[PDB]
RNA sequence: GUCAACCGAGCGUUGAUCCGAGGAUGUCCGAAUGGGGAAACCCGGCACGAGUGAUGUCGUGUCACCAGGCGCUGAAUAUAUAGGCGUCUGGGGGGAACGCGGGGAAGUGAAACAUCUCAGUACCCGUAGGAAGAGAAAACAAAAUGUGAUUCCGUGAGUAGUGGCGAGCGAAAGCGGAGGAUGGCUAAACCGUAUGCAUGUGAUACCGGGUAGGGGUUGUGUGUGCGGGGUUGUGGGACCUAUCUU
RNA sequence: GAGCCCGGUACGUGAAAACCCGACGUCUGUCUUGAUGGUGUUCCCGAGUAGCAGCGGGCCCGUGGAAUCUGCUGUGAAUCUG
RNA sequence: UUUGAAGAAUGAGCCUGCGAGUCAGGGACAUGUCGCGAGGUUAACCCGGGUGGGGUAGCCGCAGCGAAAGCGAGUCUGAAUAGGGCGUAUCCACACAAGAGUGUGUGGUGUAGUGGUGUGUUCUGGACCCGAAGCGGAGUGAUCUACCCAUGGCCAGGGUGAAGCGCGGGUAAGACCGCGUGGAGGCCCGAACCCACUUAGGUUGAAGACUGAGGGGAUGAGCUGUGGGUAGGGGUGAAAGGCCAA
RNA sequence: ACAGGCGUAGUCGAUGGACAACGGGUUGAUAUUCCCGUACCCGUGUAUGUGCGUCCAUGAUGAAUCAGCGGUACUAACCAUCCAAAACCACCGUGACCGCACCUUUCGGGGUGUGGCGUUGGUGGGGCUGCAUGGGACCUUCGUUGGUAGUAGUCAAGCGAUGG
RNA sequence: CCGGUGCUGGAAGGUUAAGAGGACCCGUUAACUCCCUUUGGGGGUGAAGCGGAGAAUUUAAGCCCCAGUAAACGGCGGUGGUA
RNA sequence: CUACAACUUGGUAUUGGUGCUCGAUACGGUUUGUGUAGGAUAGGUGGGAGACUGUGAAGCUCACACGCCAGUGUGGGUGGAGUCGUUGUUGAAAUACCACUCUGAUCGUAUUGGGCCUCUAACCUCGGACCGUAUAUCCGGUUCAGGGACAGUGCCUGGUGGGU
RNA sequence: GUGUAAGUGCACAAGGGAGCUUGACUGCGAGACGGACAUGUCGAGCAGGGACGAAAGUCGGGACUAGUGAUCCGGCACCUCU
């Protein structure tokens, strides 16, 4: 079982090293903890394992950082580009947790990881202006509004 | 403990031989182990039965 | 109608009784399915009607479970899943033989008996069909420049073999016939496109040449789906590159 | 104990309707934005599969020198000078 | 059926019906008859409303010996023409050697098989017919009986008088003793009820397990109704190999 | 493996629980059923009043709040504590091992370790403090009292459970 | 009475399966090394690869072994003389 | 007699990490080599006529090792300018120098397994608490708390085996 | 007295002693005995190569009759077989 691993774990490597290792330990513990992918194809894993190493150290917060994310998110609203229909205002597609966090990052700032937006909640599969809660903490939350403009 | 949920693995049936060459029937038990299959990253686990070999061929996620 | 007549009543040339084809009605039990149950008998809900001074009462529908679609909802719990709803389509049971895949004995013969035989028989399970299964060489063959998918008959042959070499068990190659479809379609490598997950030196990159405009056929990746591309054994096919071109 | 008495037979005729077989068209899809024959290299040709090992099944073949086919448990490759 | 049965060995009450060497296969051996004859014959299948016509794939005969390579009227063994084994259909004539039984050569004669089909035995089939105790597969049964579970019911009548409590005695308190209430008990005698020890009858019975006289228990480990459960190598068993529909 | 085995939610199941009728007469046959006399138990409608209410109004005055007090109260911690968390030490015992002491086999060996540690370990000691434990009690939270409007609520006939 | 057979407790040795190990040997032939005949066959060595048998070293319970156990199954003897 | 159920042993799969602790082979090295002729405990060998030196030798005081107590190798201080060549022996030359190296004891780099102490994520819990849920000691899910790579279960294998 | 039970034999010796030696062979075998079958027994003689003997000749174990086990399955060596 050979694994490019994400994050730095001791007496294994560092990011980006290929490291072979008993099926055991990938299977349980490395890959379902997110501490690696699995060395499958260089050009993918390589610039997949870049990716998720930056994400991870980008997308960390403290209690700190909730209390400041949570100031951070009064901003303006945010827009969503999606394809759909004018005659009828119901979208073709989808919203996904990554086009509201891209969203976001692209305009106001803050980085958020998919993990925390409660989208199917709000039920924005429509055209309008939507609020989105967004929790940060077990504690803390947010609220930010979105305003989806059809293509 | 006999039937794999995913790949249908059945127990094979056949004569157990004696040194007198007594044929005696038998079966052949897949190894079929318990796992928790996260069908989705998110992480609800649910139990299933899965053989050692869709084990190893990672047809079942434990994340 | 009949055993099967006797009485009493009627129909028929304006076509009866009869025979064929298609409709309507079809109580109750039965997979039985609204709930229940000692099968053919007890008790209902909902909607629409009928009926009483009103309860009682009567008709017509409809109400099981599971699977799969589809739309809403998303618990502990945050993403969300389980699950809950509403709605459409399906199943369930029966049948004499024949098929296919599983499980699988004993009496018996061996002049006892355990290996073996009886026998993969009896029986059991799951399943279809009008037939099923098999089928288009990772096949035979033996130096012949041979056959050319499968299936089914006749031979090969009670032979080669196998067997406490005991009782017994028992092929195939080849050859002669029945049928004709030596039939078809895919996956990969490449392209185009739509995406989902990432990211971006977010620029000198993405299109064949040249002229120029541009900053996203994303710049790069990747996975998935969909259209071309290809189905081959004297290997075939993708890319590459020369000649003609309805 | 019937060819000439009756029902029939030989031989002809008969379908409103339903069903079944054909046949001719609407209709459906495909090729024409396409084919023919040539040259030298990189990529592809079905993966936990093939192969090997342990225990079995079944093939004339009772594990035998035991090939081919196949079940369960491990181990586990190449893509055509394969 | 017996060495031997009229036998006091077995079977038959009588009559009439019914009741036992059959069939399949190009099977094996033998023997008749028919066709062709160094040849005989087809199987599957095709064409005919038929029993007819076609069908050369195979089988038998036609050369044997040897494990086999192989050789071939010879061959095997063998160092051997040196003997032996198997074979050259058989017979006739003539020569040559022996008279250890005759042998070798020449010449002539020339070789008989195979397809039906009748019959007798035989092979695989239940294989001349009738007949076990028991063996396996799948099911049916606890309405009888064993045990258990839930809920009900029943036990006439009459005795004995436990603990406790009270009084008196006793004592310092006690021990304990007498008299009163009380009414315990797998206690007593005894009907219903439940059993079944003795005897007599029955014994082609009234009854496929009873009756008449006596008999044991009879407030308990009691008897009984209703509904339910345990199933065959299993159940149940205060245990006898008992009970699980005579 | 298949067949199927159990079983939750429920739904069945009297041999039990709950529930309202007695006497007399009559036919050839039924009677607590028919008839006669007198009762009882569920529902429905009409009419008559009694008869309380919702709006309306009565009672509706009065409950919540602002604060204080006074400590529940994580927090930090303290009063600190039951036990001894964990190591410390020693005694005993001896894991191996090292010479040697012993049993020794008659004598020698040889093992053990009666020895050196030490730790198979055990036993005890006190502190280190830990373990958990609350409270006193601080923000907080709330109770009480002092106002804040007898002001905002509340509140009133009657049915009332599938729940206690 | 703990010898026998069980049961319980203890391994210092001996024996002991699978699985690990693959020494040595054999089958095959790349390349050689000898030849014998005249229009290519006969002897030896033989690397690598692929195979066939495979040994030494390892290894558990058990058994052999040492104790206890009879309200465990069980056993509880003969001969000669002798006032 | 031959089998089978059941119990039991070990290997392997599910099955993972850090630590010590070994045992094997491979690597960067040292070490040790008691035939005699002798400067004398003669590695066989190819390079061999020149090497170690002040990034500090002969000679002494000590550490440790083996010891065939015949002596070597090595750390420090001291010291300070040498030991050395066919040098003649001897089948075999130098302890002048360089390359693999074997009889053998060592360390660090690899691999492989063995034993032991640990950890949490596989796996397990008929331990708690919540949810599906109106009713549920079923069941599943989330979480807490404990075990923990053991156990359980497949495959292979040795035992016991009138229980059938 | 004859290796050994009993019988038939043996004084011509088959009994006692001495010298050499391995016929305690290879390939065969006319003709017979006895028998249900399977086994069992005698065999003159031919060839090769030997022993003793001058030679004739004798020798394919022992004075004779007992001292042994079919077939299947498998081991070892050789062969110009597959």
């Amino acid at each position: 079982m050979k694994l490019i691993l994400t994050a730095e774990v001791e007496h294994l490597g560092a990011a980006g090293d290929t490291v072979e290792v008993k099926d055991g330990y990938g299977r349980n513990y490395l890959l379902p903890r997110g501490l690696a992918i699995v060395a499958s194809r260089g050009a993918e894993r390589q610039a997949e394992e870049i990716r998720r190493a930056r994400e991870s150290k980008v997308i960390r917060d403290i209690e700190h950082a909730n209390e400041l994310k949570t100031a951070l998110e009064g901003l303006g609203d945010v827009t969503l580009s999606v394809n759909a229909a004018g005659d009828t205002g119901k979208l073709f597609g989808s919203v996904t947790a990554a086009d509201v966090v891209n969203a976001i990052k692209k305009a106001g700032g803050p980085n958020l990881d998919k993990r925390t937006v409660q989208l199917a909640k709000a039920h924005i599969k429509s055209v309008g202006t939507h609020p989105v809660t967004v929790k940060l903490h077990t504690g803390v939350e947010a609220k930010v509004s979105l305003n989806v403009v059809a293509q | 403990a006999a039937v794999c949920d995913i790949c249908g693995k059945g127990p094979g049936f056949g004569k157990s031989v004696s040194h007198s060459h007594r044929r005696t029937s038998r079966r052949w038990n897949p190894n079929i182990q318990p796992v928790r299959a996260v069908t989705r990253p998110g992480g609800n686990k649910q139990r299933i039965n899965a053989c050692t070999s869709c084990i190893k061929a990672g047809k079942v996620s434990r994340a």
